[PDB]
């Protein structure tokens, strides 16, 4: 029972979604400067 | 006990993999509207999260819920771990 | 008013900051409260 760790192995599947989104912001962020 | 033991549940590299969130979410707020630009970002920040400055906040959203949920969830399994224990 | 929402630049690492505390002890509070109600300790 000593760990109980926390594999950040997977908290990656969190930082993957969050780039998306910020890839996804700059392209909205051009039709907005141009519109 | 210990400041060192103030970095577990999230790892040690962890701890220092949300930092490049948070820069890296205040960068694109930035780009999609410099001392009050900062001041709205975490304005922005604590407050969870234009249409592309819409989805930036969206996205930061359910990226901050999973890591306040992986804390929480964590250092409870070594409080029950820490329990019986003997 | 501010500290009910949470937590100008010098004002904003300011409600920033206090939202990551608070943050950890609403985490520990809530972490602490649930190992007890799986194991239901007995003080003698
Ligand atoms: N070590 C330790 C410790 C001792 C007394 C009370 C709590 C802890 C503890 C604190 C933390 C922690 C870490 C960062 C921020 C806040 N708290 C973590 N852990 C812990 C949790 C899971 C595995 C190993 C250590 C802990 O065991």
């Amino acid at each position: 029972e000593k760990t109980s760790a926390l594999s950040l192995s997977n908290v990656a599947g969190v930082f993957y979604i969050l780039v998306g989104g910020l890839g996804l912001a700059m392209l909205v962020a051009l039709i907005e400067f141009c519109y | 006990p210990g400041v060192f033991s103030f970095l577990d549940p999230l790892a040690y590299e962890i701890w220092m993999c949300i930092v490049f969130a948070y820069i890296g979410v205040s960068v694109v707020l930035f780009l999609v509207s410099i001392f009050n630009s900062l001041w709205f970002s975490l304005g922005a920040f604590m407050q969870q999260g234009s249409l592309s400055g819409r989805i930036v906040g969206g996205v930061w959203w359910f990226f901050t819920l999973i890591i306040i949920s992986s804390y929480t969830a964590n250092l409870a399994a070594f409080l029950t771990v820490e329990r019986m224990v003997s």
